[PDB]
Parts: C-alpha cells; structure tokens; sequence
C-alpha cells in the first residue's frame, strides 16, 4: 500500500510466479486473490 | 413597445386592442348562429363577452395581461382564432344533440 | 443503552457548493 | 462422506449417479464432476447433543439476527432427542 | 353507413395463431374448483378457460422441464360463461363448458349438538 | 423562477467590434482551448494498474452467488422456495424431499447465470441467510454450459468465498 | 313463505329462520373470518374470528353460530368488528411457532392468508412460547401439534364423519392439547381428510412433505378410478 | 389518518368535478360518463364517434387547452364485447391540468385517427395498430413499428402466448438466419399467486 | 339487423375488386422481388407461393375480415417493394428448414402423443 | 433524389436525399423491442419494478422513482420523508449523469471526443456512490414503491458532498472546450430548430420544451417528493436550435448541483419505507423474531401485495423529458396493464419535421440534441 | 498530488484556474471504508399501545371511482380545470446567463 497514491491506486498486489498448478509469470489474473485479501484489495474494508 | 416575446415563431403583434376586439366580434358572429339553448354557445359567449369587456376598459397592455390572466396578448390573440376556428367547427359537427348510442351493458366495468 | 446512529449531516451542515459559471476573461484588447 | 458408484463415479450427496448404460457420462469425458466433500447429514452427525434443564428450550441457529428465525422445542420425550427443524441441532433433558 | 350483414364472427385469419393450433387444441372453460387446503372462496368467482394439456418432457442437460406448445401458460379470465364462450367462438376454438358448481345451502344448528333423543349430540366439544 | 440561457445583446461600441473582429481573425477561442488541454495534459492520469490494482467495491455489492451453512457444517437451505418465488428472471429451478434423517432438504438447487439479473431479491427473501450474492465477480467463461449452476457448484462457490461473505454479511446486517 | 328480512351492511335479504349471521353474509357476497366453522362440521365456537357487530348492540356475537334475528342490521366492516379481528389475531399469533419456512401449508394457510387480510402487521408478544410434543397417529398423516390452534375440526370429523372417536382433548387452560392420549395409530378409510380441514400445518401429508410449494402446482381436475364411487 | 397515509385533496377534487360538468354540458352528444378518481384523475368515458370532436374540443376551448398530448394507449379486457379500450392522457400547460379521455373499439371497427388533432398521435397509433390490432381510419402512414418485419400476430393482445410462435436462429444448411416454431428448454413457471379472502372489501361486486 | 362499421367496402363485391388489385400488384412484383434480393427460387416458385398465401384466406365470407387481410397484405407488399426486409425475412414464407410433419395417422401415433 | 439506408444504440435511418439536403427521414425502430410492457404482466409489482431500470438505462433511479410514485398513488400510502428525500438526491444524481452522457456523446459524435473521458471520470465517481447505497453500479434497484430499500452508509454523505464541491469546475472545463468554440457554434446554432407551438402539439416534452422558450417543468408546476421545498432556477432557451438546448443542459446540471446542495443539507432523520408490514418488508431481526413479521415477510416475497383496482398515470421530469407510466390494477398483486410514455418516443417521431433542410451531417446533430436512447423508445 | 512546483504553475496558467484546490483524483480526504455499526430508527407505527392497524390501514382507505354525470341516470357561470398559472419570476440571483 501506499496511503499517499490517490484511491484506487494507493493498494496493489504482485501475483506469485507459480500458482497452484501453472507458471504464472506472465499469464496472471485477478481471481488468483484469497477471499480475505481480495476484501482487503477491492477496498471492502481498512483492516488486513 | 417590446420585443422578443421569448415564444419561438410567436411573433410580435403591434396595436394588439384592434386585433383582438376583431376576432371577439367575429367569434360572437360565429356563435350567433349557435342554437340559443346550446351550452357551448352560451358559455363561450360569456367567456368572450368578459375577455371584450376587459380588453376594451384596459388601455395599457401590460396591465391587460394581469387582468386577461392569460400572459402575452399574442398568444391570447393566438387563443382567439383558434376558439374561431373552434367554433367554426362545432357549428358544423352540431355537438349538442342528444347521446349517439349507450354503450353496452358492461363496457365500463372494473374490476373485470 | 445505545441511541440512534445514522447517516446525517455533520451539525452546522456542510460548506457551500460552488454551482455559478465561472470562465474568467484573460484579458487583452 | 463422499462415495465411489461401482463404475467410478463420485456419488453426491443427493444420491445421484448415472447409471452404466447411460450416454450421459460422456459430458464427463476428459472433463471432472463437479462433487461437494462436505456432507452436510454426516457434518451435523458429528455434533453432541446439548443438556439444557428445561421442558422447553429456544434455539435461534446462533448469531441472532444472522441466525434463523427462533424455535421452541419440547423436551417432554424421554425416548427421543428435540431436533431442531431449521439448525438441525439436537437437545436433551438431562434424563438420570 | 352501416353494412347490416348476418354472419357469425370468425377472426382466425387475422390473429396469426398457426393452422395447428386452432384446428387441434381443446379449451376449457370452467369456474375453478376452491383449493381444499384453504376455506376461502374469492377465487371462484370468474370463470377461466384454459388449453389442453401437452407433452413436457426433461431436458438432458440440467433435467429441467421443456415444451414443444406455445400455449401451455395462457388462461383467460371472464365475467361471464357467455362471454368465455363468444371469445372462444370467434377465435375458432373447440371448447368443452362446465356449469357452476355452488355449495348447497345448509342448515346449522349449534343447539342440535346438545339433542335430548336425537343421533346429532356429540359426545365432546 | 426561471433564467435565461442566450438572451445576450452583443455592444456595437468600436471597441467591441474590434474586440470580435480580432476573435475571429486571431482564433483566440481556438488558442484558449488548445490551453485547455495542454494543461490537461500535464496532470495525473485516472488510470488504475488493472489486474494489479482493483476498483473500489462496497460489503452491499452482489456477485457469483452461493449457498451458506451453519459452523456445525449443515447447509442453511430448508427448500422453503421463497428466493425461487421471488425472482423476477426465473432463474431459480428447485426440488425437495426429506431428507435420511427426516430434514427439509433440496435435493436439486440451479440457478441460470444467463437468466439472472443481479438484483439480489433471492438474498434478501431467504429467512436463513442460505443463498448470498457474494463478492465475485470475475468468474467469466469460454462455454454457455459452465453458467448453469447446480448444487454442487453453488456450494463449492460458499465454502470457496464464506470468509469474505461472512465479512461482508456482518458489515452490512445491520442495515436490513 | 316464512323468510325473515335482515340487513349486512344496510341491504336487504330474505334469509329461512334459523340460519346463522354467516350464511346470512354470504348470501350478500361476504365470506365472514373463520377457524373452527366448517359447513359439513357441526358448530363450534372456539376460535373467535367471526365475531362481528349487530347495529345497537354493545355485544360483538360469534357469527357462526348465532342465528340471525328480525331487523338486525350486520356491520361487517364496523371498527367494532374489524378491531375484534386484530385481537383474535393476535392472540392466535402469540404462541405460534416461528415456522413458515418449513412448514409444508406456506402458501395456502388459511392463518397466513387471514392474518394478512384482517390481523395486524406487528406484534406486541415480548414472551416466551409454549411448544407440545409431537404425536404419531400413522404413516399417513405427519403431526407436528405446535403449530396447532385448537380448532378442534379434526376431532369433530373422526367423531362425526369418519365413526372414530380417537381424537380428543387432553388438559386445560392453555397446556390443552388434541391427541390420543396414547400410542394410537388413527386408522380410517377417511383418514387423510383431516390432513384437508385443519387450517394450519399441524395436520400435514406425510408423503407429501417438502416436495413442493402450492403456488408452483397446477391444477387439473379430473376423475378417480380406484373405485366405482368416480 | 396518521404519517403512512396519503393526503387527500378535496379543492381539486372539487376543481375536476366541475370540469367534468363543464365538458359534460357542452357536449352531450358522445360524452358516456365522467369519473374523478380519489387521487384526483378526471377521466371522461365518450362514444368512438366522438373522438375527433372531444379531442379537438379539449385542445382548443378557451377554458380547456389542452394542447399537449402525453400519451396514447389502448387496454385489451378480453371479457367484452367491445375488445380494446383506448386510452388518451392530455395535459394543459395554461391551467396546468391532465385529462383522460377513454373509448372502446373491437378487432374489425376502426377508430378515427387524429394525428389532425395531435401530431403527436401519429407513432402513438401506429403501435397500438403493431400491439393489439386496433385499424385507425385516414392515418397518414399506418404500419408496424416496433415487431420483427412479417411478424404475424398481435403480441399485447391478453390470448397472445408469452413467447409466441416462432423463435430465430441460424441455419447453416440454409446459409441464414430462420425462424422456426418455438421449443423451450425449461417451460415458463406459471404461478397461482392469487389468495381467497378478499383483500378490498370497497370493491365487492354484487353477488347476481 | 346486426349493423356494422365499414373499413373500406360496402358488400363483398368490393372487397374482390380489392383482393384482384392486390393480387396484380404481387404478381407484377414477384419478378423483381426474385432478381433484387438474389432469391434461389424460380418467379414461378414465387408466384405459386404468392397463389397459395391468397388461397389460405379463400374461406372468408365477410367484408371487414377480407379488407382488413387486405390492409395487411398491402403493408407486407409496402416492406418487400422499399426493402425493407431482408433476405431471411422473403425466404421464410417457404419453410425449408423444417421437416415434414406426417399427416397419416399411423405416423403420428409412432413419433408421440401430439393428435 | 436517392433513398439511402443507414442501418445498424441501434438505429435504422432510411431518406430521401436531393443533393446534400435532407428531404425526408423517416426512422425504422423496434431493433430494441424485448416486450417489457407484455412481461411485466406476468410478475407482481416488486419483480416488475427492475424492468424500469431497464427502460431508460442512463437514468435508472428516475424510472424506479416514477414507477414507484405511481405505485404509492395507486396504494394510497406516502413514503417517510427521508426517503423522500433520499429519492430527490438520487435523482438529482442521476440528473447529473445523464446530462454528462447526453452532452459528451453529443459532443463525441459531433467530435471533440475529450469532454467524453473527462466527465466519464464523473461518472465512475457517481456509479461508485449508486454501488454503495444498492450494491449496484447501475441497475440499483434501489427505489421501491414503498420508499428505498436500504439507509445510507455513515459515510456516503460526506463523499457526496466532497464530490460535489468539485463538479462546477469539471462543467467550467467542458463549457471552456464547447460553448465559445466557433466550429461548435456552427455546428449547433441554427440546427433543428422547432417553434413553441409544434414542440407542444408533437408532444415534446422536457429541454425540447424550454429551448424553445416555454416556461414548463414538471418539478416546479407539479411537485412530487421534497420538489417544491428546494430552491432551484428553470433555464429557458430563446431560439429552439441545438446551441439553446445545450445551454439549458449545462445550466441544469448546475441547478442539479444547487439542489444537491440543499439535499445534503436539510438530511431528516428517521425511517427509510413506510412504517406498514403489509406493503414494505420488515426488518430482519423483526422477521426472525415475531411471528405477524415473519407471516409478512414470507406472503410479500411469495405473493407480494394486492393493489387496489384502478388506472393512473403518473409522470415525472425525468433528465430526458416527461416519463409517464400509466398503470391499471384488477385489485391482485400482478399489474393488469403497465404502458410506458417514454420522451424519447416522441422526439425521434419529431426527428423527421425537426430535420427539414438540413445537410446530411446535421440529423447525427439532431439526433444527438434529442438524447434519445432507444432502450426507452423500443421497450 | 505530486506535481512539482513548476509543472503546477504551467498547468494552472494553460488552464486558467487553480487546480490543487478542486483536484480531480480522490484522496485521503474521503472517509473511511470501515464503519461503526449503525443504529437506525424505527418507523411511527412501533408503539405498543394506541396502534390498531384499522386506523393506519392506507390501502383499506381507497375508494373507487366517484361516478358524475351517468348518462344511464341557474346562472352556471363558465368554469376552468384549474386557476390559470402564475407567471414565473426572473430568478434574482442569475437572470441572465
Ligand atoms: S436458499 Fe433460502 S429462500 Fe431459497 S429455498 Fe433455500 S432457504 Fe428458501
Ligand atoms: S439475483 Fe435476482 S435474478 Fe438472480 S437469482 Fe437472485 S432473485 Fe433471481
Ligand atoms: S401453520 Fe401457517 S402460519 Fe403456522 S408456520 Fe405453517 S404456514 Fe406459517
Ligand atoms: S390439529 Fe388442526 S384441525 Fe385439529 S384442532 Fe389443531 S388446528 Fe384444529
Ligand atoms: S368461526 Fe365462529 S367462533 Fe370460530
Ligand atoms: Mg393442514
Ligand atoms: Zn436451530
């Protein structure tokens, strides 16, 4: 996070390079992210 | 004298007291020739009969707008050939007679 | 216990809203 | 508790299987069968049967307002355990 | 300025309905029988007429419940049995009418219950 | 009361005419707009680092729905069949029996992803909290057969997302 | 003939003596609030629903079981009356169970559809209710007697039109309850017509159960065949 | 009559009763009926024969004006002779008012078209004679407006199925996209949601 | 009695001076309906269609039914002559993607319940 | 003379053209006509209110508040006066959007194509605040014909004030870019201009009104919620030409802004729908605690509620002109007839007179100026 | 923002206003996206006495349509739908644009 970007742009994820079964260097998306960390990042709330 | 009514294509009617007091008198001609017991013809001989009274002890305008309570005298001029023009047809249609036909037993029933 | 918590507006209310047309001349003959 | 059908199948917990001579299990084909784990009669077996020391006792699912609606239950039947019709939790008098 | 011709009304042609579904179906038109589970009767008061039933069978994916007839849904509400009647006529519907079934007048005596001599006296209340 | 948008008089003084005959012969509107966007030009762009950053949502959002149970592990659904009632799409098909134990049990519960409209009335007509419209949203598909949801799927997607459903369901209750 | 004029709602109607305000209503057009009256019953009088206002009596009557008298004039839609609703409503609604969901009469409960129709929309109960154990009284029809209003319909139809005395009521006050007072299986050719004339849930259809909702069912009438009765 | 109750109006109710005197008297030879609903709606009931000359009255008396049509509809009741019910809503700016005018019609006579009276009446017509079959007579450019070209049918008419007749996919045998007699995977649910015990005891009909 | 509204026509005469105008008019038009929309169909095949979409109404025995079809018929010629339609939309009247549905008896028992 | 066929939101668009002048237009709808007026019939009043959503699909919460308005005349009930005025905000809100969309894709067809970004930013921002009131960016759902669904978040007041104090400049920027740019001017000043008189005898309704000069609005002659309380002016046009109908918008989005003001201000406390179980829903904890709440609960969401039998019509200003529907109930809880009188119906029917003499490239002006979204005009 | 000096002052002069003080990205001033729980009042109708649903029963309270001149069934000076409409007033805060 970085509280000083304006909203939407102040929390961000780097996916990891290998997911449960593929090399996920390049071919990442956005349903890689757990449930509580997906309500963290989509600004569902403020607490991790 | 102003312009710009603020109505588009409502243009500007200078001496407006000579044009109205034309198209009363041709609206009461008109319904002369209305049956006596008619209700459109007594009704809108009473109408016209005020709106000539008003016009003709009024001689500013403004203050004939107040008083006419219909606001910019082109478009009372404009209410005026169109109630001509009314009359002109309902002498032809012939309205005031008697019911053409009831309607049937339940045409206006609701529920169901 | 508790009273009443809802969404209302703060006391004194809000600021004013500017809502005018606002093009300032730049100005040169 | 999920099972195996005799062709290999995963058996749901509504019971449902295709059978051998069925066409349908080619859907299935270089595919999976989407099958829940988590049986739910298996699941609510495994809870203890609660002791409350009253004739009736009032069951709201826990959370209560993110529960169910709240329900009465008669305890009077030594023979049997009140189970509740919406939680599906299980209660007792403390018989001896 | 009026034809004054007899013939009875028939629209067929104008409502677009395909040849097969006017030729083969089979209206009802009926007064509702009152559901048992309920003692109410406000929902026996029109009368309604409705289509013969056809084939449903199950989809192969989902088992779900799929028709072939486009008027599987469609029932009609009326005022009256005539005009049920006159509607299905002019739309060139077969149809088959029921009468009106009434619940009989009936006489209730809560003093019978307590009979000196008669079979009417009930043992609990 | 009323204001009027383009009642203006242009001044005929000379130095009004000579103020728009400059206007039209210099371009000075043209220029002011140029302006316009060059300054446009030099501040932040709106523009969010999609996938790696997300748009903001609310605990009231609805998404891929699912099917809840209570923390002993039994499924919160009775088949009472108000959600499948409610819904303006016709998207829910259901069907009931009891169960080994003499439950009230759905033995079937799909619902259409492509006939569903999102409103979330089936949410909001459970007495039990069962059905919920979760916070998915990103659950696009290469085939019109994966959209049908049936039991399974419906229940495999509450055990996915309960964490973040349960979050997000006692962040808004006390609204309803 | 021997006809009596009485009036609903200030209209007039020639009614036989002897019959009951209620009849007298629906023969104006009026189905008058009711639990415990069915026509091919005998009278009751327990449940209290049809109470409604005779015009110049201070005295709301139960009109299923009072016979209509010369001059009266029945204000159905009274306050007097449509207040005497609330309140049966609310007491019917007291000790009810929270059960709705579950329970196989949803959306054909005469209950449900009344308390919409003439009860209130809130309820004032801040108590505990009472809940009564469930009975057995065969495969057929499944029993779930909280949800009972005693009504006492079922016990009138075994006694009356079934021949079977089985069914009664045991206790007092409000810890009464309709049963065997046994192990009693409730065994009748006319058995399962009880399931049909209790209002409430408490008498249900045991293969029935949970299968289905009523307003999802269509109907279509049509003839038996088990035997030559048709 | 406490907070969850709408107010009433009793001066406009006055108001429009009056009104429906005034177009009553002047012209008796189509007028059928006049109503003012609680919620103060003025509707006036006329023959078909008088559409055009009770249109063309309301829209130029100088008491009346109503100058502005704001919509035109057409009601099917299956149930009477005279099938559809056509509806016009007019609205007068100068007294700042809105009027009802309702007539009847059944499938093969035709209605008077007053796009004369009202320009606005045009299309308005033209989809009633799309939706529910309703002729209008001297109407400039009649047709459909709204259903597939070749459509046969009327969709709004109340004996219309829900998802007609025919449904479109592609052919490629064909090479195009044809229409053939409708199949659906899962039938239509219809629901009985309709209770027994009236709700509106003011609206009880006589028992006949 | 049973007096009623005309549309168009006052007898039945009439309204067949009416069906023979729209039935030149379609006959003069199948020929540069087939050329313009690039139709596969021979005219004579459009003109049998035309012949036998007029034939399905010959039952009629009244004015206002056959005018109103009229009416309806000079609409759909309106469409094909402004091309308004497509090619889909000409081609349907001819049903070449559905498969013969058997009339006998026998047929129908065999293939299901539907009388 | 030639015929030319502009076919495929989705329009076809069929005229006659001698030379470069337009001699007839004549447009072919029905490319979005689904049958909502039909369907409705079949669901209750609670399932057929997000059909209305649907209808004019750039001011959602204007039909559902004119849905809802007639449903509550019908019903003899009033909403609670939050919830009026939470209907007003919200509608002022979604006045702002659709006034943004309208300018700027007239703005983009026309082709300046910059305003589009720079006030779809706006309108994210607003689609943010109709996500946090209904958990949706657009199809809300939110207004019910017993009040609103839900009570605001304990910070959504704040946010719309703090997006609000900022609006005049992003309009000050558009107006920079548009109003006094030549090459606008000529596009739009003395473009499809209609006198008072045809614009009240076709049935225009709405700016097409007042950029002719007529004094009307259905806001301040006929008020609905918490209209006639808040304060606002009425722009009125002088000439009847493109140039006056996009003044009038500009000017209202700014009025819009006013009431806005005044809406986050004069906020009351207290409920959200009417305070009757038999119309509105209970609460969820009433629902699982009492017995008459959960009877109710259970007959409004399987059956809904019977409507007294009648016909109304009831009409609102909506951001595009009057938006009527009128509505007859038979006294059950399905509406017997429900037709839609959508302004966009009649300004595409006045398109073919209001494009008389003008080059091919003004009817894209024409129809821009009309904000016709063909979702309300096919239905 | 993180704009520095320079680039400000160039874009506040090519534009023509301020921009720092009504900037278009949103920042820390919005509030919070984690809430205190909320209270929300009841409605009117929550008394426990004095509050019989036959006197707050709106729907009950319709009546139809009140029927005049059924044709199945004095000076009389001219009458109108309404009193004529006021004139609007200028709008004294703007009444030019
Ligand atoms: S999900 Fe809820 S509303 Fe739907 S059937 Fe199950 S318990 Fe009933
Ligand atoms: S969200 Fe709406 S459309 Fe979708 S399943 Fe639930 S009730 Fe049906
Ligand atoms: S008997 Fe009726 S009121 Fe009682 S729980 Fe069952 S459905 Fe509800
Ligand atoms: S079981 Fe049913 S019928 Fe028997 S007394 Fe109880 S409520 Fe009445
Ligand atoms: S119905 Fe009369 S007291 Fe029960
Ligand atoms: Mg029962
Ligand atoms: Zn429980």
């Amino acid at each position: 996070e970085d509280n000083k970007q304006f909203f939407g742009r102040h929390r961000w994820v780097i996916y990891t390079t290998e997911m449960n079964g593929r090399d996920t260097f390049w071919d990442v998306d956005g349903s890689m992210v757990p449930p509580e960390w997906h309500r963290w990042l989509h600004c569902m709330t403020d607490d991790p | 004298l102003k312009k710009t009514t603020g109505l588009v294509g409502l243009a500007v009617c200078e001496t407006p007291h000579e044009r109205l007091k034309i198209l009363y008198t041709k609206i009461l001609d008109v319904l002369g020739q209305i049956p006596k017991n008619a209700a459109y013809r007594k009704y809108t001989e009473q109408i016209t009969n005020e709106k000539l009274g008003m016009v003709k002890a009024e001689p500013d305008v403004k203050k004939l707008e107040e008083q006419l309570q219909g606001g910019q005298i082109e478009e009372v001029i404009l209410q005026a050939e169109n109630e001509l023009s009314l009359a002109r047809k309902m002498l032809r249609w012939k309205p005031w007679e008697p019911l053409v036909e009831e309607p049937p037993a339940n045409q206006w029933k609701w529920p169901i | 216990a508790s009273k009443v918590k809802q969404d209302m507006p703060p006391p004194g209310g809000y600021g004013p809203i500017d809502y005018k047309r606002n093009l300032p001349r730049r100005g040169l003959s | 508790g999920v099972r195996t059908s005799p062709t290999g199948e995963k058996v749901t917990h509504t019971g449902q299987a295709y059978d051998d001579g069925d066409y349908r299990r080619v859907r299935f084909s270089d595919r999976q069968k989407e099958v829940n784990e988590n049986f739910a009669i298996d699941l609510i077996a495994e809870q203890p049967v609660s002791e409350v020391g009253s004739r009736v006792i009032s069951c709201d699912g826990g959370g209560g307002a993110l529960g169910h609606p709240r329900v009465y239950i008669n305890l009077d039947k030594e023979t049997k355990t009140g189970t509740c019709g919406y939680c599906g939790l299980q209660f007792r008098q403390p018989h001896h | 300025q009026l034809i004054a011709v007899d013939e009875k009304l028939d629209i067929t042609t104008l409502t677009g309905v395909p040849e097969e579904h006017i030729k083969t179906r089979k209206v009802r038109i009926f007064v509702p029988a009152r559901n048992n589970m309920q003692s109410g009767v406000n929902n026996t008061k029109k009368w309604k007429m409705e289509f013969d039933t056809r084939e449903r069978w199950e989809n192969p994916l989902m088992g779900w419940s799929s028709t072939a007839d486009p008027l599987s849904n469609l029932v009609l509400t009326f005022s009256t049995k005539e005009d049920a009647v006159a509607f299905a006529e002019k739309n060139g519907w077969s149809f088959d009418v029921e009468e009106r079934k009434v619940p009989k007048p009936k006489s209730k005596s809560y003093g019978a219950n307590f009979s000196w001599n008669k079979r009417t006296r009930v043992s609990t209340k | 009361t009323y204001k009027f948008v383009n009642m203006r008089e242009p001044s005929m003084d000379m130095k009004s005419v000579t103020d728009r005959a400059a206007q039209t012969l210099l371009w000075t509107e043209l220029v002011r707009g140029l302006g316009m966007t060059l300054s446009y030009l030099f501040r932040e762009p709106a523009t969010i680092n999609y996938p790696f950053e997300k748009g903001p949502l609310s605990p009231r959002f609805r998404g891929e729905h699912a099917l809840r149970r209570y923390p002993s592990g039994e499924e919160r659904c009775i088949a009472c069949k108000l959600c499948e009632a409610v819904c303006p799409a016709q998207a829910i098909t259901i069907e009931a029996e009891p169960r080994a134990d003499g439950s009230r049990r759905t033995t079937r519960y799909d619902i259409d992803m492509t006939k569903c409209i999102y409103c979330g009335f089936c949410q909001e007509a459970c007495p039990v909290d069962a059905i919920v419209e979760g916070p998915n949203f990103e659950f696009s598909t290469e085939t019109h057969e994966e959209l049908l949801y049936n039991k399974e799927k419906l229940l495999n997607n509450g055990d996915k997302w309960e964490a973040e459903i349960a979050a997000n369901i006692q962040a808004d209750y006390l609204y309803r | 003939s021997n006809l009596i004029e009485v009036f609903v709602d200030g209209q007039s109607v020639m009614v036989e003596p002897g019959t009951t305000v209620l009849q007298a209503c629906e023969k104006v057009g009026m189905q008058i609030p009711r639990f415990c009256y069915h026509e091919r019953l005998s009278v009751a009088g327990n449940c209290r629903m049809c109470l409604v206002e005779i015009e110049k009596a201070p005295k709301v009557v139960a009109a299923c079981a009072m016979p209509v008298m010369k001059g009266w004039n029945i204000l159905t839609n009274s306050e007097k009356s449509k207040k005497a609703r609330e309140g049966v409503m609310e007491f019917l609604l007291a000790n009810h169970p929270l059960d709705c969901p579950i329970c196989d009469q949803g959306g054909e409960c005469d209950l449900q559809d009344q308390s919409m129709m003439f009860g209130s929309d809130r309820s004032r109960f801040l108590e505990g209710k009472r809940a009564v154990e469930d009975k057995n009284i065969g495969p057929l029809v499944k029993t779930i007697m909280t949800r009972c209003i005693q009504c006492t319909r079922c016990i009138r139809f075994a006694s009356e039109i079934a021949g079977v005395d089985d069914l009664g009521t045991t206790g007092r006050g409000n810890d009464m309850q309709v049963g065997t007072y046994i192990e009693k299986m409730f065994m009748s050719e006319l058995s399962g017509n009880i399931i049909d004339i209790c209002p409430v849930g408490a008498l249900t259809s045991k293969p029935y159960a949970f299968t289905a909702r009523p307003w999802e069912t269509r109907k279509t009438e049509s003839i038996d065949v088990m035997d030559a009765v048709g | 009559t406490r907070p969850t109750i709408r107010p009433r109006n009793d001066v406009v109710h006055k108001q429009l009763s009056a009104f429906g005197q005034y177009v009553a008297e002047i012209l008796p030879k189509y007028v059928q009926q006049v109503q003012v609903s609680c919620f103060n709606e003025l509707e006036i009931f006329i023959h078909p024969d008088g559409v055009i000359p009770v249109l063309t009255f309301l829209r130029d008396h100088t008491n009346a004006q109503f100058k502005s049509l704001a919509d035109l509809t057409a009601v099917d009741v299956p149930t009477r002779q005279n099938r559809f019910e056509i509806v016009y809503n007019l609205l007068s700016l100068r007294f700042n008012s809105r009027i009802r005018v309702k007539t009847y019609t059944d499938e093969l006579t035709p209605i008077e078209s007053s796009v004369t009276v009202y320009k606005a009446a045009n299309w308005y017509e033209r989809e009633i004679w799309d939706m529910f079959g309703v002729f209008f007579a001297n109407h400039p450019d009649l047709r459909r407006i709204l259903t597939d070209y070749g459509f046969e049918g009327h969709p709004f008419r109340k004996d219309f199925p829900l998802s007609g007749y025919v449904e479109l996919r592609y052919d490629d045998e064909v090479k195009r996209v044809v229409a053939e007699p409708v199949e659906l995977a899962q039938e239509f649910r219809k629901f009985d949601l309709n209770s027994p015990w009236e709700a509106f005891p003011a609206y009880r009909q006589p028992p006949e | 009695g049973t007096s009623v509204k005309p549309i168009f026509s006052r007898d039945m005469n009439e309204a067949k001076r009416r069906v023979r105008e729209l039935y030149r008019a379609w006959y003069r038009e199948v020929p540069n309906t087939v050329h313009l929309f690039q139709l596969d169909i021979s005219v004579k095949q459009g003109r049998d269609k035309v012949r036998e979409m007029f034939m399905k109404n010959a039952h009629v025995t009244d004015p206002r039914v056959v005018d109103l079809l009229v009416i309806k018929g000079k609409m759909e010629l309106e469409e094909t002559i402004n091309v308004w339609k497509q090619r889909t939309h000409i081609m349907r009247f001819f049903h070449e993607t559905e498969a013969p549905r058997p009339t006998d008896f026998l047929s129908k028992f065999y293939v299901g319940h539907d009388p | 003379n030639l015929t030319l066929n502009f076919g495929p939101g989705v329009l076809r668009l069929v005229m006659e053209l001698s030379g470069e002048m337009v001699r007839k237009c004549d447009p072919h709808i029905g490319l979005l006509h689904r049958g909502t007026e039909k369907l409705i019939e079949y669901k209750t009043y609670l399932q057929a209110l997000p059909y209305f959503d649907r209808l004019d699909y750039v001011s959602m919460m204007c039909n559902e508040q004119a849905y809802s308005l007639a449903v509550e005349k019908l019903l003899n009930i009033q909403p609670p006066p939050r919830a009026q005025w939470i209907r007003v905000l919200f509608g002022e809100i979604t006045r702002l959007l659709n006034h943004i969309m309208a300018v700027t894709t007239h703005a983009l067809d026309i082709g300046a194509m910059t305003p589009f970004f720079w006030m779809f930013e706006e309108r994210e921002k607003m689609f943010e605040f109709y996500e946090r009131v209904s958990g949706a960016r657009m199809h809300a759902a939110y207004i019910r014909p017993g009040g609103v669904h839900q009570d605001l978040p304990l910070g959504l007041l704040d946010d719309i004030y703090e997006f609000s104090k900022n609006f005049s400049f992003r309009i000050d920027e558009l107006e920079e870019m548009l109003t006094n740019n030549r090459i606008w001017r000529n596009r739009t000043v003395d473009i499809g201009v209609v006198t008072a008189e045809d614009a009240l005898n076709y049935g225009f309704s709405g700016v097409m009104l007042r950029g002719s000069g007529i004094q009307w609005d259905l806001r301040k002659t006929q008020p609905y919620d918490v209209y006639d309380q808040v304060e606002f002016d009425v722009p009125i046009g002088s000439r009847g030409d493109c140039y006056d109908r996009y003044l009038c918008r500009v000017e209202e989005m700014r009025q819009s802004l006013r009431i806005i003001s005044q809406c986050l201000n004069k906020m009351p406390p207290g409920e959200i729908k009417v305070d009757d179980a038999k119309v509105s829903p209970p609460k969820r904890a009433e629902m699982k605690t009492s017995m008459e709440s959960l009877i109710h609960h259970f007959k409004l969401y399987t059956e809904g509620y019977q409507v007294p039998p009648g016909a109304t019509y009831t009409a609102i200003e909506a951001p595009k002109g009057e938006f009527g529907v009128y509505l007859v109930s038979d006294g059950s809880s399905r509406p017997y007839r429900c037709k839609i009188k959508a302004p966009g119906f009649a300004h595409l029917a006045g398109l073919d007179k209001m494009s008389k003499g003008h080059m091919l490239a003004d009817v894209v002006a024409i129809i821009g100026t009309q904000d016709i979204v063909f979702g309300e005009v096919d239905r | 923002a993180s704009a520095t000096r320079v680039i400000q002052l160039l874009r506040n002069w090519a534009s023509g206003r301020d921009l720092q003080a009504k900037l278009q990205l949103r920042y820390q001033e919005i509030s919070k996206r984690t809430q205190p729980p909320p209270k929300l009042p009841v409605g009117p109708s929550h008394k426990l006495s004095n509050n019989y649903y036959c006197t707050r029963d709106g729907r009950r309270e319709a009546m139809p349509p009140s029927i005049v001149m059924s044709s199945q069934k004095t000076e009389k000076k001219a009458v109108t739908p309404a009193p004529p409409i006021k004139r609007w007033e200028l709008s004294k805060d703007q009444p030019y644009l």
